[PDB]
């Protein structure tokens, strides 16, 4: 009975593990877009508002 | 010759105040 | 059993929020204050289900102050525990020491003293700091004073975070280090240094994070403190408490550093293959590549150890791997110590949080070491302190603040005989 | 809390606030008409360092202009976000200066600066935490040199310990515009030198380069080269209005900037700035906003770094990030050009993260730069100044208000000993003592 | 009488496993079979109400952590509750806790209760102590009260089952220190001291029982075991008695030699079992085997004074005699010269619940002054650079007592070895 | 029983993959890494059902190592394993053995430790690089030389690719030859030579397969491999493990220099029409025809053979079949060794690959023997080494790397005292 109490408990841990990969790499990937910079066309339309 | 160079162990200089002994009871 | 913590600065607070996010979820801890025993060493069962932490986040920059009143955690930190000034010491260890200090440091002082009363069995206090800054430098160090002189032989843990070497963020750092570690010396009764370049490295190379941010580092500096208070508040095979490092740790009031490193730093990806035994994850802890500090211990010679285990660990195993790094040559001891362990297993395994990267495990060792090598960290330290005080660049601020030129003087002397003392011992 | 305000003096000032004003208020997301119509909570909590709460959402500026003819308040006025401004905050006399240090210094200044005292001390007594003075204006006008520098003293004199910042334009020689910049400018550094905690010099030679070349605009007319500087302003003051990972007030910025009193002098550049057709073409990264920060191109001042020492330096971050990008990519420009570093100082460079970046953009990039290579600047109208002075050309406008050449020559030997002082700290041997 | 954290845990197993062997449950009530359990209950447990039995114990440390989990764990709802002496703030494996910075406090307590404890009884056999000896407290509360107790009641015998300074890895940094005085104390004021050590025990679960995760159950269940076949004559009849006093007089022969090296037999793996045999010989050849003593002390190193072996179950004496005279012919030259029948035999017929036979070996060696010398080295190292004496020092005493106690340990090295 | 495998160099590394697809397949072990106790000496057992390969896979350029790391063996190596530099050597001995190889010569040493460390029976090591090239051959004898150094008495066989007599694909190969081989010397243990024209000719005479590749080539020095390691992995009626090659082989401390053949090498209907008993099997392994170093041993002594068998093999058959070896005059050994031979007998026929060539056999047949071609291998290369070296050419590169003509000199007398010693031994 120990023996397969151990196998059900790394089997229930290997699960988790499989889940904590599947997370990262969703957090990489969203991490990709969040630290990509990006202009706006409301930046340019910044520039040559005056005559003066 | 940047890879070959060989290293070099020196402590990078302080002031003349090098006087001072350690806190600590000698032994 | 209770010990309360105290986080000085912009660096303090931030540790202090990862820490009670990871206290929080590993006592199972509502955000809004309440469950749905073990708790009373950290939180205080105020009334009927709710607990409030004994901790106080004080900082003289209150933006991060006011988002943390603003965020997740509202109900959880009552109001009064977070000090928060009006304006920053600016990177100015001088002027977080006499200007601004002197004025908030009796508020802090005066809260921590009911916090210290509330508790029944209180073990100690712990900081959370960083020495390059401005307040955590400046008024951490006269807390620092006013505790000891109001209390005197309670430990005072320190978790300071040093500059690295090489990777910098600003251009005074030598002058507060110097001036900060001059009275940590004969105030903190034990310090651990933490350097943020050492732990950047350990994530590229052990959590593979390709772009890290300072919550990561939070994180694992909280696994570090719950690792080492996990003994505390969780029953054991072999248990141990604060008390331990002062007594198996410090052979001479003067020389307290203590190196530190964690194992197993482990991703998913790279935990799904490695056979987690008690070997190889003390094997892990001793080899430069996984400390906390950016030094090489195997310049130096260690003078003791403390090892904490956690999880599905046996005496038997710590045993085998302590005798067999004492049999191999590759580290060595100083000839007056031929006992240098302090061991200690714990049986909970750590907890693992929900968008952490740490790989959950079946056991964990974190040490507490201390050596000859953190000579070489203070003289590399004092090389650049030295440079700036050749020409008495930046001084003028301290100066007119209200410091004078003797200071950075007997600093210098006291940190050059801290040298000398480091130099001498490992003879 | 903390409280910038914000001082304009002369045509260009006014101009400068007017445009800084603009994107400061899109910025925090109130109405041209003055009440605020924004969407998210970040834009209430730090708006009290430039604005006061009057009635029902109204957000007036904490700012106090300044001039000698009424053109310009009426421009100010009659302009878009010209509602928003308080008439009492316009400090005003309607005589002119006329291109006249003298006359802005102490013929027509010492009536009108009683005035602008009353107004900017009920201004700096209407907060609780003052955290320092904000002042821009030229250095070739009459209004706004003199008179601004004769402000400055005075606030100083009043004042010691509070912060003061001076967005100053200086001439250049290759777009010279009156004739007597050389006397205004050379004075004014005298008073500059001795007053304000810390200059940042501009000019419109590397502003109308940054256009052209950079931004590669084919007019670029004053609106253009007034939305860089008030963007630069703005990055200089993000960290206190917006929560970060890592805060730098101004004070900090001294402190980490400033290594002796008389060196602050600081040559300030912005990035990312491109031209519309060809941001398609251009990778969006950490590192393509640090090597455009360095570049030489991108600096606000006629002059190159490349001819001198980089003392200190600092770079001010808007947008989420990770402090690790941040961090090696100044490790490795710091470690690279290793001969354009100072050596007693080691860890020349000073960083920090905000979480709001400017409109328009997601991240974003300030650097401050204090170079030996800026009293080329110092010498450039110094030669100008003494060929001139040599045989008292224009002095009768001078002398015939008061002033004696004794006052041109204490300022032409105080602008000498800074730049041999700056030079000498340039050549300065790096491990001695004596 | 138990000490500290290693105390504690080794005085839990040894109540569970004698509570089990007179039939008491959990709970405290008899249910136990024989009539032979009940008519020696007295020795160790109190009758308190409608037939509740309580041990004569005393749990005291300075943590409440060690108390916890004691109570936590099952028979822990046995131990009555005023007899938890209870300190409030540590111990830190610090020596300034437990004779003067930390414990004066819970002395005075624990006096009260064993002196309580002691006068219930008509005739107090005498007094046992399991502690920890690498420890603060206990070490401290534990042989303080030692040094109280022999001044109040000098002709009661005084037993200690120490865990001497963990011998190839130290648990403690200042093991050597802590080890080194309370040697001087327990030389003076115990009766006789068994030496023990965690080496032994793990070396025992390695080779003789096959585990592959020996935690401390198995190890301080080890220890209960030889705790009950010392005392186990005082509670059942046999063919030839022997209480403490009977060991104490025919094992010591010089009143500051009485430190025991000791072993328990049988010890088999569950895959070994099937394929040994349960007789005397089976005992004799297991009990005088080096690999199965609980100290690091090669017996092999030096000579034996005396021996004793305590026996249990129904036997022939014939066949023990005959083989303890055997066992000392054949090794004549481990045996000391001017005394003979170095060893002594005492046979009880109640061996322990499920098994037929047993037997528990005490002997009186000059092999154990090798552990003496060893940790003498390492204290003179630290010692001579004075490092860590600024904890002790500073805590409220002089150096002197650390120079008298490194001589009398010198002084007890050197008598062991002249009958070498 | 374990045994750890170094692979070196691209050659080195494609080898591996061969060998490490055969050893998943023999032991049912699936390429995402779980099975659907012979196994231990190749794989470790890691938490449940997971097995990690005991080896470790170096190269300086990246291209080969990410597309090993891209394809279906993605699960089963793990990314610790699999080192991999930013430039190659470029074919130069000197850049690999001074400016490159020292920078990743400790990375790979220290992770052989741990894999040392979790082994606990390790036999000994054996490496897999080509001299011809310029990683394999410099820095994978700075590997050689630190390993004796660290280990010394464990075993470290050598199974490398010289460069053909004629057959070649660079020009400076006899350079990178003659230096792998000077430091090869006193730091091999068992050398075994496997060529790549030898190999070819195989494959277009057994096989009738008329354009090769190198895969096939990989393919048969993995059934060489396996079939030498069975004897460790499998039961058999005699059993002879790695520790036998240097005392049964090696009669003299610098003669380590070893042939290999390999029997029966043949496609699904020859092994259908023909069958396949010890003898032709036995024979088959001795002709020319079937050696896998281009060398004719009728211009040689035997000096000691070494025999592996697989399958339905009695000893008697074996026994019959050495002795019609031994009368044989075809071929004669030398007078000094009587009893030249060491037979050894398993009972698992060798496996299959899907998509191989060959085919099903109930027994096969690895032969390992040493002779006194070695001296005519040695002194072909070394005559053309010398040709090449008398105008200077192309020595600039080595001079610029950081050599110089001394380490040249010292290796031309060295492979000279090696062609005495093998003209003096067979005499
Ligand atoms: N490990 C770690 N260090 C941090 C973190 N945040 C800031 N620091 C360190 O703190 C140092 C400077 O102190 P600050 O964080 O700015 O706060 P401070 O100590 O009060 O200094 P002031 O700016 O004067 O307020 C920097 O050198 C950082 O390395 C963090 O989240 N984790
Ligand atoms: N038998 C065999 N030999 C190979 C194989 N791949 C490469 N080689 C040999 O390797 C030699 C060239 O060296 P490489 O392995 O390609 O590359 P290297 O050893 O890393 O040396 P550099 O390319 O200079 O870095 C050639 O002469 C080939 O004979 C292979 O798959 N099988
Ligand atoms: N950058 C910038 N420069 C200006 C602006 N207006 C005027 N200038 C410059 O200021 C100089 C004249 O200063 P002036 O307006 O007479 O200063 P005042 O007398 O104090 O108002 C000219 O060389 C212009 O190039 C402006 O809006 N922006
Ligand atoms: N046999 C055994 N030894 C123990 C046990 N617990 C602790 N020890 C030993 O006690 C020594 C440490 O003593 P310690 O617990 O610090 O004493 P304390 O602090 O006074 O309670 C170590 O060398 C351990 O080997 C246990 O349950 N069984
Ligand atoms: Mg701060
Ligand atoms: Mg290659």
């Amino acid at each position: 009975r120990v023996d397969d109490f151990k196998k059900a408990q790394m089997a229930r841990a290997s699960e988790i593990l499989k889940k904590q990969q599947e997370e990262k790499a969703e957090r990489d990937k969203h991490l990709a877009s969040l630290y990509r910079n990006k202009m706006a066309p409301e930046f340019f339309t910044q520039f040559g508002t005056s005559h003066r | 010759s940047r890879y070959l160079q060989p290293p070099n162990n020196e402590e990078p200089w302080k002031m003349s105040k090098f006087k001072t002994g350690p806190k600590v009871t000698q032994y | 059993r209770e010990v309360i913590s105290i986080h000085i600065g912009q660096a303090g607070i931030q540790v202090g929020n990862a820490c009670w996010e990871l206290y929080c979820l590993e006592h199972g801890i509502q955000p809004d204050g309440q469950m749905p025993d073990a708790f009373n060493t950290f939180f205080s069962e105020t009334g009927a289900g709710k607990h409030v932490p004994r901790c106080i986040f004080l900082d003289l920059e209150p933006t991060v102050v006011d988002e943390v009143r603003t965020g997740t955690y509202r109900q959880l930190f009552h109001p009064e525990q977070l000090i928060s000034g009006k304006e920053d010491a600016a990177n100015n260890f001088a002027r977080g020491h006499y200007t601004i200090g002197k004025e908030i440091v009796d508020l802090a002082l005066d809260r921590i003293r009911k916090l210290a009363d509330n508790c029944t069995g209180l073990q100690g206090f712990l900081v959370f700091n960083a020495v390059g800054g401005g307040t955590g430098s400046g008024l951490g160090s006269l807390l620092l004073e006013r505790l000891s002189v109001d209390y005197g032989k309670k430990s005072k843990l320190g978790f300071t975070v040093y500059p690295s070497p090489q990777v910098s963020t600003a251009v005074v750092e030598p002058y507060n280090s110097v001036l900060s570690t001059h009275s940590l010396l004969e105030h903190t009764d034990v310090a651990v240094m933490l350097d943020n370049e050492a732990i950047y490295d350990i994530c590229r190379r052990s959590l593979d994070i390709e772009r890290p941010t300072y919550t990561n580092l939070n994180r694992l500096i909280a696994q570090v403190i719950s690792s080492l208070t996990a003994s505390l508040r969780f029953d054991g095979a072999l248990n141990v408490d604060i008390t331990e490092f002062q007594t198996n740790l410090v052979p001479y009031p003067r020389i307290h550093f203590m190196l530190s490193s964690y194992a197993p730093i482990i991703s998913a990806e790279k935990a799904y293959h490695e056979q987690l035994s008690v070997a190889e994850i003390t094997n892990a802890a001793f080899e430069p590549a996984s400390m906390m500090v950016k030094c090489d211990p195997r310049h130096g010679k260690y003078m003791a150890c403390c090892l904490m285990y956690r999880g599905d660990v046996v005496p038997k195993d710590v045993n085998a791997s302590v005798a067999t790094i004492k049999t191999k040559r590759t580290i060595q001891f100083v000839d007056w110590c031929p006992t240098g362990f302090k061991c200690g297993i714990n049986y909970q395994p750590p907890t693992v949080v929900p968008g952490g990267d740490l790989a959950k495990v079946q056991r964990a060792v974190c040490m507490i070491s201390n050596s000859t090598a953190i000579g070489e960290i203070f003289s590399r330290l004092d090389h650049k302190f030295d440079l700036m005080y050749a020409k008495r660049a930046f001084v003028h601020w301290y100066v007119g603040e209200g410091m004078e030129e003797g200071e950075f003087s007997e600093a210098r002397e006291d940190l050059a005989a801290l040298e000398k003392d480091f130099e001498e011992v490992g003879a | 809390m903390r409280e910038i305000v914000h001082i304009q003096g002369g045509q260009c000032g006014n101009q400068i606030g007017a445009k800084f004003w603009e994107v400061v208020s899109d910025e925090h997301g109130i109405d041209p008409t003055g009440t605020y119509h924004g969407d998210s909570d970040l834009q209430l909590e730090r708006i009290n360092v430039y604005f006061n709460e009057a009635t029902g959402g109204r957000y007036v500026p904490r700012a106090i202009l300044m001039d000698l003819e009424p053109g310009t308040m009426d421009s100010v006025r009659s302009g878009p976000y010209g509602q928003i401004f308080r008439p009492d905050n316009f400090v005003f006399g309607q005589t002119g200066a006329g291109n006249n240090w003298a006359k802005g210094h102490y013929t027509e200044g010492a009536e009108l600066i009683d005035s602008v005292l009353d107004v900017v001390r009920k201004e700096a007594e209407s907060c609780d935490c003052l955290q320092g003075f904000q002042v821009c204006h030229s250095l070739g006008g009459g209004t706004g040199s003199g008179m601004g520098t004769l402000l400055i003293s005075k606030i100083r004199e009043e004042y010691p310990d509070r912060m003061m910042l001076t967005f100053s334009v200086v001439p250049s020689p290759k777009v010279s515009d009156t004739v007597v910049e050389p006397y205004n400018a050379t004075l004014s550094v005298h008073q500059l030198v001795e007053n304000a905690d810390e200059c940042m010099v501009l000019d419109n030679e590397a502003l109308y380069d940054i256009c052209f070349r950079t931004l590669k605009l084919t007019t670029p007319t004053f609106g253009d080269l007034n939305h860089l500087i008030s963007a630069v302003m703005s990055g200089i003051t993000c960290c206190l209005r917006f929560p970060g990972q890592l805060n730098a007030d101004l004070r900090k910025l001294a402190v980490n900037l400033i290594p002796f009193p008389r060196l602050h002098f600081f040559m300030v550049g912005f990035t990312p700035l491109t031209s519309r057709g060809s941001q398609q073409y251009r990778a969006l990264t950490v590192p393509e906003l640090t090597q455009q920060m360095w570049d030489a191109k991108n600096m606000m001042c006629a002059a190159d770094p490349r001819h001198g020492r980089y003392l200190t330096a600092s770079a001010l971050f808007r947008g989420r990030m990770s402090t690790k990008e941040v961090d090696e990519q100044m490790l490795n420009v710091q470690n690279k050009n290793s001969s354009y570093f100072v050596e007693w100082i080691p860890n020349n460079v000073k960083s920090s993260v905000c979480d709001i970046p400017p409109k328009g953009l997601k991240m974003s990039a300030t650097f401050i730069g204090n170079s030996t290579a800026i009293q080329e600047m110092f010498k450039r109208v110094s030669e100008q100044f003494t060929a001139m002075f040599r045989r008292k050309a224009f002095l009768h406008w001078y002398t015939g208000e008061g002033m004696d050449e004794m006052e041109f020559t204490e300022a032409e030997s105080n602008m000498n000993d800074l730049v041999s002082e700056y030079q000498q700290y340039q050549d300065a041997s790096a491990e001695e003592e004596g």
